[PDB]
């Protein structure tokens, strides 16, 4: 597994360690993002290892800023890498312009970080969307190993992430509302999760166009998404 | 300097050297961490007790400041390590904060040094599994863990070490919230002795309250595993 | 401090004064200007004491250790060469100020070098304060070819040209000789200051002076 | 460039490569060295691939500084690197201590570059024993520091490749009444029982220790000790 | 100026197989003075004594330096330092600093268990020795205290006789500089023998 | 393992060492070098297949430093690299020591360098051997004496009387030795020496050479620098030969 | 200077006091900062000098020690120890880039045996620093403004064996010449006591 | 280059570090060393290489501070060492300058459990960062200080260290762990542990008498206090006793050597 140094390309044009990397989001927890014109939404399998543990903790939706959101999916450990550079810059971004970051030069700002490898020893083998509301609007933003990101509409990352492709290209339209976009995202996660969905068992928020500030659901407010369905 | 890549992933996605790690965690003593109202319990495997170690008490839980307090499992020396940095880091807290560190800004300072010997060229990861637990200044209870991917994640038990998971399961079964310091110290050592021999000379134990730290003595740790093994046989 | 080098027709000669002031107190009135560079080689130095004792020792220790890479004698050039080159880059801060003296394969060979880090090979040469008294009995009396006795005595002289008109030099005048074949150093070559009154002994008898406590310890 | 070790442990406990510089520094010709009351002797055979190489050239002994001296066996070369540097170290004492440097540190001084050679990235060990002898305080020594760094006060000893049977040889003639000229004798004698071919003092060199100095014999007084064996 | 702030004087001198060192016994601000039992002398082993003047913190940080190399030494090298490698050891040291050197003024006296040979060095705080044959000096109390010394040295006296000139020399110079005083302690050092004496002085 | 880099074998060789100097031989050229009474010569064999190469723009000699010139036998831009560090080394030294640096000197410090490269992974040693002549001053008359160091790649610096080095050096050595069991080599005369030199390359290589087929580079008591031997010259020494 | 501390030792007490005043300029903004620094249970130093150098200089020992304490299974360093390494950062400071730490210290502790086997000192300790580094025990001593009044004073009147009730007396004096002679108003000195039994806060005087 | 590299700081999939357990069947591979903590003082004994009868003594001036299994670290602190002599160096010269670093900061002297940290980690790092191999080296330090006085240690390549009572490293350290568990009791005086020392040392390498030749042993004891140079400065506290390393010499040694052939002679009667 040393036989390739980790700057190789394999004979298809690809680096290895980033197909690998790219392996290692699909063992992840899904995750998911649907913008909307009211906001987006992001939404989480927690996928806990037992009952035991405190679910906050395990927090795979992160506040970037007061108005962007990620969540990850792969190595945790590697997110939190990540999203700490993104707050950085996010606010480095006020401090320096007195705005808040768009959330495209915040994703930017994300793979800047994930070129570097040979320095870090690999890639990170993490996942991010970042969901955000700027001038632009609401807007979702999907990061990979690569050091690749790519605006999507609705996107997932995970185990999930090819059954929950299927369900966006029948389900997903450009113009629902915040609540049929909540209610797609639990659909989702109701149907690729191992585990029963429960209000714990997940994770949402959103950003709302309106106020551009995002909320994260607590597990009150997610039974009431649950309660229509 | 050498930056060679120690740590790579591998066709399926994983991290063998992270794994590794993880392996040399199962072959370390079980260690196991408990929440209640008012107390955080921490309760170690001690190797045995050999007639020639120094009768002079050894701690296998680590203090790390006044109010967060330490087990692992895994390799004695990278944990000595990661000790020494997290015991520096809360120092620099307070001295740049003035503030005591909370214990959760402690576990995340140890899982980023954690992770990021997993992403170091040059150096392997630290093999070694923490259990973390304290009080903020707020009176408020914190028990956590770390892994050497890491990760780090709140828990209300957990287990660390050789057949952790075994003695997880059984902690799913039994725990219930709101335990008092003495039902705590029961679960923690009955939960220990799921995979330890004796309850004799090979447990530590650690009981957390706000403000106030302290080890059973040899002669109070007896009376509960009488308590105990008399409940097992049932 | 006054240090004279010359060249006769054999060597060189070089010579210093001894007294070792601090501010305006002679601190040693015996001590040795002239130090060993080579086995063919001495330095003299003025200047700050520190400053010369720490040069001359890292060149002699330099060319100790080039002589056993090369197998050869020591070239007074690559002395002075090293010697210069190391007072140029501390821009005079090191404030010695040498005067060199050998006879190597090609001859005999004498220099001054300048805290600056300036040489000026020369077969006369004074350095340190009493540099110019000294330098003039050289002017007076120096010719070519002298014979080593000749060239002794007129360093000498101009030696005690120092040690009696400066008073930073003083006490007896030092010389080296040096030859193709050998380096013969001589201490008090000339002693004109013995002291004209013999010291009195002032009579402190034991238990004079009063002790409060005394600890003795045996070995 | 390279910064990985070369020299490990191997499944034994072994450091091979160390015990293959070892091999590599008993294929040396003989050198040996015997400690008298009086002082030291260690003395090589020259032995000159050709006649065209000019002999006086070939230095088999070499000071180190004024009272001390050593020999070696193996690769030249990499004794060479031993030497220069054994050479600053005494130098640098003086220049500290404005004394000589003891045998006792000097030895612990060439222990220590081997043993960085054993260890250090990049770098084989060392392919060469030296025998060091020399005078201090302590009075007349005479060592042997081996490519692990090992090193051994030794009262006579041999090291390159007639040395097992040089060795034997000593143990029988030595005594710890020895003086010097019957120290020079013995190692002359030593050395003439495995040599191939006469003796001379071209292909032959000897270093003494005696009084409070280190001298390489000229051909003259080599010669003198030659017309008595 | 710096190397007068703290005050103090020491001074050494040979005689036949002997040395006294000898210290004040003040340590002062300038003209305040902060204590009367501070004397100034070191032992580095049973054949050397060393003393430092100069600015007090650094003659603290510089004494630690030197029981840092000196311990160094006697565990490397299996003895004890000699006063020669010692003296030597030091001005190197100090030269080391010399484009920021350490206010000190060291004066070290030793003595050759064997021969009896007496070896004093003292030196400027850049390094530069002075090895005389009589004795040394260095404080606040220099100059007079060579005034005394030049006076009442003689050569090949006895630890006693020579203990009398030096502490009747350290106190009548030490009487004329404000910033010495306090009495004195005074180390003899013979082949066979360390003798300690602390020594009445004036209390201003 | 230890074939490619510069570890220890189990015999306690160094392969890439030992390979290196296969990179001596594999030019096929050779190089002898001869010193008598008042000189030093260094002959190289200077083949030009190619009828549209230049000739004096391909050489095996080069000064180092007007008194010293050295001779490069294998892995030609190999040579030319060590003759550009011998250069930095000699110009080092002048500038260090207000003197030039003494020809045994300048060997010992190419020995280093080489040694170096034995012993540090990943650096490849270079495949020559080094042969610098020059004159050399004596401390007890000041007369000049010549020398021939040969440096080679594993470190190995040694002085001689006569060395070859390159293809057949083997047989130019049994040459020269067996011509110095007759004649004392350093009583000879800057003729004898190299008509014994060129009689040694003709011997080794199995013909007879012509003029502009060898290069030869002197240095001479009288004239230290070190100086290519012009071809009139050398014709002379040929001719020398053929018949005596 | 503004700020006066003062210190003495007897037999079983060391006693220290430090005068409250905060000054901007001649601008008095409080006579109640305690600038007599606990480090450890038996361990306390007063000090003086501006409020940037004086917090970060006691913060650091303060860390430092605790750190070590952790790093030594919760061993209490002694008295002569804390005080070198107190008087090391001050002394390395003076030749660093930054500077001199500008502060003044009394450090004042009670060395108790540490375990069963502590053959060491056990009783008061007290040493005087300054801003450089020097560092001397001594049975009084002072900074500031007021030292030298009270130094006098010390020499008049401190005996090595005064009661604990005579100390807090003595050091009523002390205080009291201070501001009897200080231009600059010392009103409030806080004063603390190290014994066997660790720091008492003494509210008896001021 | 990196094709070559044998990656000496990655686990293996056991979680393993080869060159750790590597490094550790050399330390087993090297001349024994027992130790034994009584509350008199700690005594360390160890097997020397078969002496060649051309050996020479180094003749140092002073006997105490290193003999050829023992060294001393500092006046409180002795070690002994086992497996790669070189390595030992390395680390024995490390652990020097840390204990006196510790003494230039604090002017007291370090507790020996800090010193063992300090070599401890000297050695895990080489098990973690920086590709080349660990320290193949084991010691045990001795020492006391005013913490826990008289202590243990032990080192292994890892970098882990543990107090003892009594315990040994090198050849036959399993049989002389066992051995150590039935003789060794909390209640020793000094002339006891230098016999259970003896006794274990001579049972371990199997011979009928103690071999003084091939035998070494150190003491680290306190003693009364010699220099006590109180006028020098008047307000520190010399302590009565101090602690002293002590190695023995050969005639020292012989005493204590004839008294376990004897409780060697005594326990082959009730056979």
């Amino acid at each position: 597994e040393y036989d390739r140094g980790v700057n190789t390309f394999s004979p298809e044009g690809r680096i290895f360690q980033i197909e690998y990397a790219v392996e290692a989001i699909k063992l992840g927890s899904t995750s998911l993002g649907i913008r909307t014109p009211e906001g987006v939404v992001l939404a989480a399998e927690k996928r806990v290892p037992s009952t035991l543990v405190v679910p906050s903790s395990m927090s795979k939706i992160m506040e970037v800023d007061s108005h962007i959101a990620a969540v990850m999916s792969g190595m945790v450990a590697d997110a939190r890498i990540l999203v700490e550079h993104a707050r950085v810059e996010s606010q480095n971004h006020r401090f320096t312009y007195n705005e808040p970051m768009s959330v495209e030069s915040c994703t930017l700002a994300t793979c800047d970080l994930s070129i570097q490898f040979g320095l870090m020893s690999r890639p990170f083998g993490v996942s991010l969307l970042i969901a955000g509301v700027d001038e632009k609007g609401p807007q979702l933003w999907q990061t990979d190993p690569s050091g690749t990101h790519t605006r999507y509409d609705a996107q997932a990352i995970g185990g999930g992430a090819e059954a929950a492709q299927s369900v966006f290209t029948e389900r997903y339209h450009r113009n629902m509302t915040l609540e049929e976009g909540e209610t797609l995202a639990v659909d989702i996660l109701k149907q690729v999760m191992e585990d029963q969905l429960s209000p714990e068992n997940i994770e949402v928020a959103v950003v709302r166009a309106d106020d551009g500030k995002l909320h994260m659901y607590t597990p009150t407010e997610i039974k009431a998404i649950m309660s229509r369905m | 300097s050498y930056d060679r890549a120690i740590t790579v992933f591998s066709p399926d996605g994983h991290l063998f050297q992270v794994e590794y790690a993880q392996e040399a965690v199962k072959k370390g003593l079980a260690a196991v961490g408990v929440l209640g109202s008012d107390s955080v319990v921490i309760a170690v495997e001690k190797k045995s007790a050999v007639k020639l170690q120094d009768s002079r008490t050894i701690r296998k839980i680590y203090k790390v400041d006044a109010n967060i307090y330490l087990a692992f499992a895994g390799l004695s020396a990278d944990a000595r390590v990661l000790i020494n940095k997290a015991q520096l880091e809360c120092q620099r807290f307070s001295l740049n904060y003035e503030d005591t560190m909370d214990v959760d800004m402690l576990v995340r300072y140890v899982a980023g040094v954690q992770q990021k010997s997993t992403q170091s060229g040059g150096s392997r990861p630290f093999g070694v599994a923490t259990v973390i637990g304290g009080f903020n200044e707020d009176g408020k209870p914190h028990l956590w863990k770390t892994d050497p991917s890491g990760m780090c994640s709140a828990w209300r038990a957990v287990a660390i070490g050789r057949h952790d998971q075994t003695v997880i399961e059984y902690m799913e079964k039994s725990y219930k919230d709101g335990m008092s310091r003495d039902e705590c110290v029961h679960f923690a050592i009955k939960s220990l002795l799921e995979v330890v021999e004796s309850g004799s000379r090979n447990i530590e134990l650690l009981v957390l309250q706000y403000k106030e730290a302290r080890y059973l003595t040899e002669e109070e740790l007896q009376k509960f595993v009488v308590e105990v093994e008399k409940e097992r046989e049932e | 401090t006054t240090i004279v080098g010359v060249v006769y027709r054999d060597g060189v000669v070089l010579g210093a004064d001894t007294r070792a002031t601090e501010g305006s107190i002679v601190a040693d009135k015996r001590c040795r200007k002239i130090h060993y560079m080579a086995p063919n080689i001495m330095c003299c130095g003025a200047g700050t004491s520190a400053d010369t004792e720490a040069v001359t020792n890292m060149v002699s220790s330099h060319l100790a250790l080039h002589r056993l890479e090369t197998g050869k004698q020591s070239r007074v050039l690559e002395a002075l060469t090293l010697l210069k080159r190391h007072l140029y880059r501390y821009q005079g801060h090191v404030s010695a100020a040498l005067v060199l003296g050998g006879v190597d394969v090609e001859g005999p060979f004498l220099a001054t070098i300048a805290p600056h880090g300036s040489t000026d090979r020369l077969p006369f040469v004074t350095m340190g304060s009493g540099s110019i008294a000294a330098m003039a009995q050289l002017e007076a009396a120096y010719k070519d070819n002298m014979t080593c006795e000749e060239a002794k005595e007129l360093v000498a002289s101009a030696i005690r040209k120092g040690i009696f008109n400066d008073p930073y030099s003083g006490t007896q005048v030092d010389v080296c000789v040096i030859t193709k074949d050998k380096t013969e150093l001589t201490i008090g070559y000339d002693k004109p200051n013995e002291r004209m009154y013999p010291r009195q002994e002032v009579l402190l008898p034991p238990g004079t002076t009063p002790v409060l406590k005394e600890e003795i310890r045996q070995l | 460039e390279a910064f990985y070790g070369l020299t490990t442990f191997s499944p034994s406990g072994k450091l091979i490569q160390i015990e293959y510089a070892t091999t590599a520094a008993g294929k040396g010709t003989t050198a040996l060295g015997v400690k008298a009351t009086d002082g030291v002797v260690i003395a090589a055979k020259k032995k000159a691939p050709s006649t065209l190489v000019d002999a006086s050239s070939i230095q088999k002994v070499f000071v180190l500084d004024e009272h001390v001296g050593c020999t070696y066996s193996g690769m030249g070369p990499d004794c060479r690197v031993l030497i220069d540097s054994a050479r600053k170290n005494c130098q640098q004492y003086k220049l500290m201590y404005n004394e000589p440097i003891p045998i006792s540190q000097l030895v612990r001084k060439i222990s220590a570059i081997y043993q960085e050679f054993t260890q250090s990235g990049g770098v084989r060990p060392f392919g060469c024993s030296l025998l060091v002898a020399g005078v201090d305080a302590n009075g007349y020594h005479l060592y042997q520091v081996d490519p692990s760094g090992t090193f051994w006060a030794w009262k006579a000893t041999a090291i390159g490749t007639g040395s097992p049977d040089a060795k034997a040889f000593l143990e029988k003639r030595y005594t710890v009444d020895m003086e010097l000229e019957d120290a020079v004798h013995t190692a002359l004698l030593t050395l003439k029982e495995g040599f191939d071919g006469q003796m001379t003092s071209e292909n032959t060199q000897v270093g003494r220790v005696v009084e409070n100095r280190f001298e390489i014999l000229s051909v003259d007084q080599l010669r003198d000790y030659l017309d008595q064996i | 100026s710096i190397m007068a702030y703290s005050g103090g004087s020491v001074m050494a001198m040979a005689g036949k197989e002997c040395f006294v060192i000898i210290s004040d016994n003040r340590l002062g601000e300038q003209l305040k003075t902060i204590s009367t039992e501070v004397p100034k002398l070191h032992v580095v082993n049973d054949s050397i004594v060393y003393g430092l003047t100069g600015l007090r913190t650094d003659q603290q940080t510089f004494a630690n330096k030197v029981q840092f190399r000196t311990e160094m030494y006697k565990l490397r090298e299996e003895r004890d330092i000699t006063g020669k490698a010692f003296a030597a050891m030091i001005t190197s040291m100090l030269y080391e600093a010399r484009f920021g050197p350490w206010f000190v003024e060291p004066v070290i006296g030793s003595i050759d268990k064997s021969t009896g040979e007496v070896y004093l060095c003292a030196t400027d705080l850049i390094g530069a020795p002075c090895e005389p044959e009589d004795y040394v000096c260095a404080g606040t109390a220099a100059e007079s205290l060579h005034g005394m010394c030049e006076a009442l040295w003689r050569p090949g006296m006895s630890p006693e006789e020579l203990f009398e000139i030096a502490a009747q020399a350290m106190l009548s110079a030490c009487d004329r500089d404000s910033l010495s005083g306090y009495g004195a302690v005074a180390m003899i050092v013979t082949k066979d023998k360390v003798t300690t004496r602390l020594i009445k002085g004036r209390k201003d | 393992f230890d074939k490619y880099i510069t570890v220890f074998s189990p015999e306690g060789s160094l392969y890439q060492v030992e390979y290196a100097f296969k990179a001596v031989t594999y030019p096929g050229l050779l190089t002898v070098a001869i010193r008598c009474k008042d000189a030093v010569l260094v002959v190289t064999q200077h083949l030009i297949p190619d009828r549209l190469m230049r000739p004096d723009s391909v050489t095996a000699l080069y000064e180092v430093t007007p008194n010293i010139g050295c001779c490069m036998t294998g892995r030609a831009p190999d040579g030319r690299a060590l003759v550009q560090r011998a250069r930095e080394e000699a110009s080092d030294y002048q500038y260090r020591y207000g003197v030039e640096i003494p020809i045994a000197v300048l060997a010992k410090r190419m020995g280093d360098k080489a040694q170096v490269r034995t012993q540090q992974a990943g650096l490849r040693p270079m495949g020559v051997v080094s042969t610098f002549i020059g004159m050399d001053q004596s401390d007890q008359d000041g007369s000049l004496k010549p020398q021939i160091y040969t440096v080679d790649p594993a470190g190995w610096t040694g002085g001689h009387i006569a060395c070859a080095a390159g293809k057949k050096q083997v047989e130019a050595m049994a040459f020269l030795e067996k011509r110095q069991k007759s004649t004392e080599l350093d009583a000879l005369t800057q003729k004898e020496a190299a008509m014994i030199a060129l009689a040694a390359l003709q011997s080794a290589i199995g013909t007879a050479v012509k003029a502009k087929e060898v290069e030869v580079g002197r240095c001479t008591a009288a004239n230290p620098a070190f100086q290519r031997v012009p071809n009139s010259e050398v014709e002379e020494w040929l001719t020398a030969v053929a018949e005596a | 200077m503004a700020e006066t501390a003062i210190a003495f030792r007897c037999k079983d007490y060391v006693m220290v006091a430090a005068a409250g005043l905060n000054a901007f300029y001649y601008i008095k903004i409080t006579d109640a900062e305690d600038k007599i620094t606990q480090l450890d249970t038996h361990q306390l130093v007063a000090c003086t000098g501006e409020n940037g150098p004086r917090v970060n200089f006691t913060e650091y020992i303060k860390c430092n020690l605790a750190l070590n304490r952790m790093r030594q299974h919760g061993r209490h360093s002694s008295c002569e120890s804390t005080a070198n390494f107190m008087r090391n950062c001050l002394a390395s400071a003076i030749r660093s880039r930054e500077g001199a730490y500008q502060v003044n210290c009394l450090f004042a502790g009670y060395d108790t045996p540490v375990s069963e086997d502590d053959d060491g000192v056990v009783g008061p300790q007290l040493f005087y620093m300054d801003y450089l580094g020097t560092l001397q025990a001594v049975p009084y001593g002072c900074h500031g403004y007021g030292a030298c009044f009270v130094t006098a004073l010390l020499d008049r009147l401190w005996r090595p064996d005064l009661s604990q009730q005579e100390g807090l007396e003595l050091m009523q004096k002390c205080c009291d010449e201070v501001k009897r002679r200080v231009i600059i108003s010392n009103s409030y000195f806080f004063v603390k006591a190290v014994t066997k039994n660790g720091v008492e806060v003494i509210t008896a005087v001021h | 280059s990196h094709r070559y590299d044998s990656r000496t700081t990655t686990f293996s999939p056991e979680g393993r570090l080869y060159q750790v357990e590597y490094a550790v069947e050399a330390i087993q591979q090297a001349g024994t060393v027992i130790g034994v903590c009584t509350k008199d003082g700690v005594v360390l004994a160890g097997e020397k290489m078969v002496p060649h009868p051309l050996f020479d003594s180094e003749s140092m001036q002073d006997k105490n501070t290193s003999g050829e299994k023992m060294y001393k670290i500092a006046e409180h602190i002795g070690c002994s060492v086992a497996g790669v002599t070189s390595d030992a160096y390395a680390l024995l010269n490390y652990a020097r300058l840390s204990a006196l670093r510790h003494q230039y900061t604090f002017q007291e002297p370090m507790a020996i459990e800090d010193l063992c940290r300090i070599l401890c980690d000297e050695k895990q790092l080489y098990t973690q960062y920086g590709g080349v191999r660990p320290y193949g080296v084991s010691f045990l330090l001795v020492g006391w200080d005013r913490y826990y006085g008289y202590q243990l240690y032990s080192t292994e390549p890892s970098g882990d260290y543990s107090a003892w009572s009594a315990y040994a490293i090198g050849q036959n350290d399993q049989v002389a762990h066992a051995l150590l568990k039935k003789d060794w009791h909390e209640s020793m005086t000094l002339e006891d542990g230098m016999l259970l020392a003896l006794r274990v040392l001579g049972k371990t390498m199997d011979t009928a008498k103690i071999d003084l030749d091939r035998v070494e042993v150190a003491v680290m004891r306190k003693v009364p206090a010699s220099n006590i140079d109180q006028l020098l400065d008047p307000f520190k506290h010399h302590p009565k006793t101090t602690p002293r390393f002590q190695i023995l010499t050969r005639s020292e040694l012989k005493p204590h050597a004839e008294r376990a052939d004897q409780a060697r002679e005594a326990e082959e009667k009730a056979e």
